[PDB]
RNA sequence: UUUUU
RNA sequence: GUCGACGUACUUCAUAGGAUCA
């Protein structure tokens, strides 16, 4: 049959939409600028933040969260790049500043303890079917005052 | 005005009466009001609206506090518990709670909660006569008992916002530290009464300090004693003395129900699907795909600004992106597993 | 003021000595490869006699798979079981309020808030581990 | 190249257990391979393992039970006196009695209490924890 | 200030 | 010669961050 046919199209579609993904996936991988990546971090934490993706964490998930960071002390200046950072005066610089800053911070967060949506479908459904005009209109008349796809056109 | 009744639906883009259009005429009120009957028949919240219209329609019935202290307050304090951020709700409070007081008791009421006694009354009569013309055009005798209605449920609270906002859906107005925090800088110390906000299409003057709004001092918002909500409603604008324009407050709104109802409107536009982790675009198929929009609110010469992200369903109509429905988080996280699988 | 307290010296902390068990305590000694019990008779040369609380305890079942470690040491039969009477499963909190009422604890951790918040309590011997074994802070007899 | 098996064997179970997977397949087999096997099977860190012959080194298949904290391989095979035992023991295990280090003496395969018992000593092959 | 089906 | 390169020895500049309060 014909409709065998429309398969090949749709198919067809599907792997070339997979392709641009591909391209532009490949494109985006190679860029590695801390500056391009950091705005785009950036973001994406506000769409996350603002559209609320993330679920809320109940007070079992943060007492575990504490738990493992009062069992690890993961961060702290003891760690690795942090002594290796701060001992070598490599921390008066800024940006390296805030890096520490950073992980810091997130260590903090973790260890912080008469009487008297449902959105409406206002398509005309939801409408009071309310019941109540042309010689109205003759009256104010009273006042007085695809085509060529294939062939020429 | 035209536009006015473009943004209510009552006229097309041709200036032609829609069917809505022929429907709020049948009405004896304003185009605005019109429409929130046109919306209030769901779940039963149809005489809530009725006596929101009805006070709205006739005026405020209560005194302020410059034409008059304890005895106020308590009084506001009674109207005020149905919702803290909803000047139209305290309306709706006083009618409703005055179809409860008998006949001989009311003008006691009324003088006890400084009451204008007369307006009230327009109030009732008029409640009256939308209640015939409702279940006449519907189908009618009208019998006091009809106009009693009991406290609207919590649903129903979220349901009349809504439906309010379709009648007011051009007066949203956002505070200024979301737009221009740079501008708006607002601190703890600040007076409710001084925050201010921006409304939605007003014309950008090179200082946007010109644009400004802040809160009447009638408004309940002064005494809420936390920060006022992102987005509020507001019925009209009057210059104060000092000569600051000065908003009277309707409700709040969420972001998601107002991006729903300006969505029939000429009000929303639609940004380029998102992407990252989380928000993905699944594409059910050439013509299909579920995705994240950040939708913008309003109409570069006037304020519009970008509302919370949604998901939402696209269906490629005529090559464009159309948005057929909205989404809820958990479907859409269900329907990128449902693609997983 | 505590009767055991002379100035800052407490005159009650006398061997065998009692010592409270941190959380992370066991880590430590675990990354040091350091034997809890040998560890501090080696610090002290004392027999120490450890302690573990329900709170601290909760909190290591609560760690997971990757901790099992320190949950069996932890379950070692010379670790003597205290029993909570308090509704908070934090251990920092349960640890301190126990040390405030009565002074005969050492107090085993490596967290600087808690080290820092009992070195302000006086009378209250403060034991961690660094570098390749325990270490005493406030404990003259040594 | 492939200089040790019974490291590759060690690694391959542990992974084993990292992922949950209740049994490992473990290629190529050797005599060393099947007393390490047995001596953990005897403390009871494994369960039952067979060994598939294919005419060539063979195979192995181990059945995984969840009582392997860990097992690692000591290369070089040090040479051990009894008085370098403990400190083997200190070095390689968390704790005094946690676990076992496996040393190829001359009576044999076996865990560290085994040789002491015995009197004897040798090479370093392992531990298991 | 007014004021309307 | 107030010379260049290198070696050696020293000096110096880049440290504040979150919460509350006025
Ligand atoms: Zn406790």
């Amino acid at each position: 049959p014909e409709e065998m046919r429309k398969r090949t199209t749709e198919m067809r579609l599907m792997r070339e939409l997979m392709f641009r993904e591909e391209r532009k996936a490949r494109r985006l991988k190679k860029i590695k600028s801390k500056t391009y990546r950091k705005i785009k971090k950036k973001e994406l934490m506000k769409n996350r933040e603002l559209a609320a993706v993330s679920s809320d964490e109940d007070n079992e998930d943060h007492d575990i969260a504490r738990a493992k960071e009062r069992m690890t002390l993961k961060h702290k200046t003891n760690s690795k790049w942090a002594k290796d950072m701060i001992k070598h005066g490599m921390t008066n610089d800024a940006e390296t500043r805030e890096e520490m800053e950073e992980m810091l911070r997130q260590g903090e967060r973790l260890k912080a303890k008469n009487p008297w949506d449902l959105l409406l479908t206002a398509d005309d459904s939801t409408r009071l079917k309310i019941v109540d005009f042309k010689q109205q209109d003759v009256i104010a008349e009273a006042f007085a005052g695809l085509p060529g796809w294939g062939e020429w056109a | 005005a035209i536009q006015l009744l473009q943004y209510l639906g009552a006229l097309d883009n041709k200036e032609m009466i829609t069917e809505d259009g022929k429907k709020m005429s049948l009405f004896p009120l304003s185009p605005r009001f019109s429409k929130m009957l046109l919306v209030s028949d769901e779940k039963a919240c149809l005489p809530y609206i009725v006596a929101i219209v009805s006070a709205l329609s006739v005026g405020d019935p209560f005194i302020n506090e410059f034409e008059l202290r304890s005895k106020f307050y308590k009084s506001r304090s009674q109207f005020s518990k149905l919702d803290k951020f909803s000047d139209v709700f305290r309306l709706l409070s006083v009618v409703s709670a005055m179809d409860y007081v008998p006949k001989e008791q009311k003008e006691i009421f009324m003088k006890k909660n400084f009451l204008r006694g007369k307006l009230m009354e327009e109030i009732v009569k008029l409640r009256k006569q939308l209640m015939y013309i409702i279940k006449s055009n519907t189908s009618v005798v009208i019998r006091n008992e009809d106009l009693k209605s009991d406290i609207p449920s919590v649903i129903q609270i979220k349901l009349l916002k809504q439906m309010i906002c379709a009648g007011f859906v051009d007066h949203v107005a956002v505070r200024a530290d979301v737009l221009f925090p740079d501008d708006a800088k607002i601190t703890n110390r600040t007076s409710i009464i001084n925050i201010p906000y921006i409304p939605v299409l007003a014309t950008r003057t090179p200082n946007i300090e010109d644009c400004f709004v802040y809160i009447h001092p009638t408004s309940i918002l002064n005494n809420l004693g936390e920060m006022p909500p992102k987005y509020m409603l507001y019925y009209s604008l009057h210059l104060g003395g000092n000569n600051k324009t000065r908003m009277n407050t309707l409700c709040d709104i969420a972001s998601t129900p107002l991006a729903n109802i300006a969505r029939k409107g000429l009000l929303l536009t639609y940004s380029k699907p998102l992407t990252g982790q989380g928000l993905k675009t699944v594409n059910l198929s050439p013509t299909e795909r579920y995705c994240y929009v950040v939708p913008r609110f309003g109409s570069d010469l006037k304020i519009g600004w970008d509302l919370n992200p949604i998901a939402v369903h696209q269906k490629k109509q005529k090559g464009q992106w159309t948005v057929i429905k909205f989404i809820t988080r958990k479907g859409f996280q269900t329907i990128t597993g449902e693609e997983k699988e | 003021v505590s009767s055991a307290l002379f100035f800052q010296y407490n005159q009650a902390i006398k061997p065998p000595y009692q010592v409270l068990i941190d959380t992370n305590f066991i880590n430590f000694s675990i990354q040091k490869k350091v034997d809890i019990v040998r560890g501090m008779m080696d610090c002290l040369l004392a027999k120490c006699n450890p302690l573990i609380t329900d709170c601290v305890m909760a909190e290591l079942e609560k760690l997971g798979p990757k901790y099992r470690i320190a949950l069996k040491l932890a379950r070692d039969p010379r670790i003597k079981r205290l029993s909570c009477s308090h509704k908070g499963t934090y251990a920092d909190d349960c640890l301190v309020h126990r040390v405030l009422q009565h002074k005969c604890y050492i107090v085993a951790t490596n967290d600087a808030g808690l080290k820092q918040r009992i070195r302000k309590i006086p009378g209250i011997p403060l034991m961690s581990v660094g570098g390749h074994a325990y270490v005493i802070e406030k404990l003259p007899d040594v | 190249t492939r200089s040790s098996v019974l490291a590759d064997a060690l690694n391959a179970i542990n992974n084993a257990e990292k992922t949950g997977k209740r049994q490992v397949l473990i290629r190529p087999s050797s005599k060393v391979i099947i007393k390490f096997l047995q001596v953990m099977q005897k403390h009871g860190y494994i369960g039952e393992f067979e060994y598939i012959d294919d005419h060539r080194s063979g195979k192995i298949v181990v059945q995984l039970n969840g009582r392997l904290n860990k097992c690692g391989v000591i290369s070089p095979r040090f040479n051990v006196k009894i008085g370098d035992i403990e400190k083997w023991t200190a070095n390689l295990l968390p704790a005094r009695q946690f676990g076992y280090v496996i040393l190829t003496t001359s009576a044999g395969i076996m865990d560290h209490e085994e040789a002491r018992r015995k009197h004897v000593s040798g090479k370093i092959l392992g531990f298991v924890y």
